[PDB]
């Protein structure tokens, strides 16, 4: 479980949009640096940058 | 924000 540092804007069909303090599950690294997300925030799933999230506490 | 990754 990650948290997200920042507000990121979709910029794909298959990205995820996220807020800055969502609660995200990282589902696996198949697009390397970018990592398919699940927010259990908003039920959402896509990739993500994987330098704008760090590991929840 | 830092920059995007490579995809």
């Amino acid at each position: 479980t990650f948290v997200a540092l920042y507000d990121y804007v979709s910029r794909t069909e298959t990205d995820l949009s996220f807020k800055k303090g969502e609660r995200l599950q990282i589902v696996n690294n198949t697009e390397g640096d970018w990592w398919l997300a699940h927010s259990l925030t908003t039920g959402r799933t896509g990739y993500i940058p994987s330098n704008y999230v760090a590991p929840s506490d | 924000a830092p920059p995007l990754p490579p995809r």
